[PDB]
């Protein structure tokens, strides 16, 4: 469960990435597919090349999601809700997968973010895309 | 593991800017600050009671820079990392016990701080050669549980 | 997250295993010591033999704590709260463990229980124990 | 892995009396229900809606014995499972691209099944030298990816 410092550390990265959210969802994914080709099985409509509109689009939205998960931080069930159903209903992603991108984000934020990438920002960033990553595999059935 | 000339280019051209009495200190106090279970392997260490005294002490420094000189190794051995790593396979496994998704842990910490090190530099090609390699060296430490 | 039918079917291998639990979470340390030797570490001042009363006291112990959250199903993370201090704060366990121990603990309801072990209620109980799992494991500091 | 000769006898004894038409649609069936995702690599074998559709499903019953069959071949070169697994490495790794986790869980959902069908007979060191076997064969099936 998320300490008020870890909050803390997140809203503050979250506010250091500012407009570039969407751009670095983007570079997470893509940093997934050439790191874990496994993952790549789940998007076989998506043209994965880099630069690619499709995964531009969609890193947004993967962004979109993550703003939401920390602007209703001591709620993420509640939030995450529809997310967790279609991942694990439909898509059937395996959990994983979640550690997977959880890690490539965490990649993605220390390549562009110097001074926030402190152990203790790192910590905190990496129990709130765990705990993120918990809501979304909630749902299987 | 197989790196491709590209990625076994990828991964030496970084590792020459490595500053390697730090990056190995910074990995392993990232270990044991990200993941506090890990603590429990290093009741010696001493302080190690929040982030500030894990980074600083001395001890977690110096291991860590022993850490860093056995990637290097297998860095220099990427066709035979077993061979290279039977020695620390026994000890980690067979002595110490210790889980082998830590070893996994650890190679993606590394990620993460060679990231932070080198940014924009540290490209999504250059991240996944060293995913290749890490995920090599937990393989090769891991061995004597197989 | 438990639908109304898992809450259903672990109470009823519960009921099924009745007054044999503690024994039975003795026999799950067991097999998970053998199996998984690794797991040995956390209990150096035990003596792990068979027939140990050692083993035997604190399977009853494991036993005692997984009734009181399917007692408590829809509050375990109350419930279960102090366990999880103990087992991240003090002990220091390492998350994959869990997973270990809950295999060995449907593993031993399987050997005991041929009727109550079907597919969906082996479905039931693997979600109860990750459900048990998650709380224990989200005290990471 | 390396079995003990009491481990390769607790495994050979209770081989010998597995129904090898019915364990393995049992233990497929039962990684379906009880792991949901694995469901997407079975769109074609029909009717999955329920755990009875999904343990009465002709393919899934067919198919298990497939699995079985290679679980089989493996006890059979328990020291040399690696060469006996590299053509099912090639298939689920690189052409299906499963996740290696998923080749533990159903190694321990076959453990669940022998559990389920030996009862006191599946006793601790049983169960342990299984548990050396299914990691094992994990092991070389996800070799591909090592
Ligand atoms: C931090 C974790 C993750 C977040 C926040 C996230 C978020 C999202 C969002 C916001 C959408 C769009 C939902 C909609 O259109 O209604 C989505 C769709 C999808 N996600 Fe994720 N996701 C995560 C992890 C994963 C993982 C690990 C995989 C697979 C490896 C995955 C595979 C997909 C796929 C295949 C789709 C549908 C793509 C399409 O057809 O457009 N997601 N995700
Ligand atoms: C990527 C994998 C890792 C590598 C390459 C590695 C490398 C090393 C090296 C080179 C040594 C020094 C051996 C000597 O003094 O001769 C060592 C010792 C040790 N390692 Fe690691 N290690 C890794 C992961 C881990 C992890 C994950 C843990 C625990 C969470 C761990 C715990 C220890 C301990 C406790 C020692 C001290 C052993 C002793 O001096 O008795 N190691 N490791
Ligand atoms: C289903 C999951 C688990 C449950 C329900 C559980 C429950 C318990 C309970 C009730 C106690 C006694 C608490 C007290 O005395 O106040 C305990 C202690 C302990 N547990 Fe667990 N536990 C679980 C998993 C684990 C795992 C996976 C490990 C390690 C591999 C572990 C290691 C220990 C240790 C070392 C102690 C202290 C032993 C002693 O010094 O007496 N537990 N556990
Ligand atoms: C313990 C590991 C496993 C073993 C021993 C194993 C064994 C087998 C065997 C013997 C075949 C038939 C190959 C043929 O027809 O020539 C096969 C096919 C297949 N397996 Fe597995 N398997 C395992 C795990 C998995 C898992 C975990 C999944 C997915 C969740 C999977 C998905 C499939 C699929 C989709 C096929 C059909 C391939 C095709 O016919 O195109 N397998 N497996």
């Amino acid at each position: 469960v998320l300490s008020p410092a870890d909050k803390t550390n997140v809203k503050a990265a979250w506010g250091k990435v500012g407009a570039h959210a969407g751009e670095y969802g983007a570079e997470a994914l893509e940093r997934m597919f050439l790191s874990f080709p496994t993952t790549k099985t789940y998007f076989p409509h998506f043209d994965l090349s880099h630069g690619s509109a499709q995964v531009k689009g969609h890193g947004k939205k993967v962004a979109d999601a993550l703003t939401n998960a920390v602007a209703h931080v001591d709620d993420m069930p509640n939030a995450l809700s529809a997310l967790s159903d279609l991942h694990a209903h439909k898509l059937r992603v395996d959990p994983v997968n979640f550690k997977l991108l959880s890690h490539c984000l965490l990649v993605t934020l220390a390549a562009h973010l110097p001074a926030e990438f402190t152990p203790a920002v790192h910590a905190s960033l990496d129990k709130f895309l765990a705990s993120v990553s918990t809501v979304l595999t909630s749902k299987y059935r | 593991v197989h790196l491709t000339p590209v990625e076994k280019s990828a991964v030496t051209a970084l590792w020459g800017k490595v500053n390697v009495d730090e990056v190995g200190g910074e990995a392993l106090g990232r270990l044991l600050v990200v993941y506090p279970w890990t603590q429990r392997f290093f009741e010696s260490f001493g302080d190690l009671s929040t982030p500030d005294a894990v980074m600083g002490n001395p001890k977690v420094k110096a291991h860590g820079k022993k850490v860093l000189g056995a990637f290097s190794d297998g860095l220099a051995h990427l066709d035979n990392l077993k061979g290279t790593f039977a020695t620390l396979s026994e000890l980690h496994c067979d002595k110490l016990h210790v889980d082998p998704e830590n070893f996994r842990l650890l190679g993606n910490v590394l990620v993460c701080v060679l990231a932070h090190h080198f940014g924009k530099e540290f490209t999504p090609p250059v991240q996944a050669a060293y995913q290749k390699v890490v995920a090599g060296v937990a393989n090769a430490l891991a061995h004597k549980y197989h």
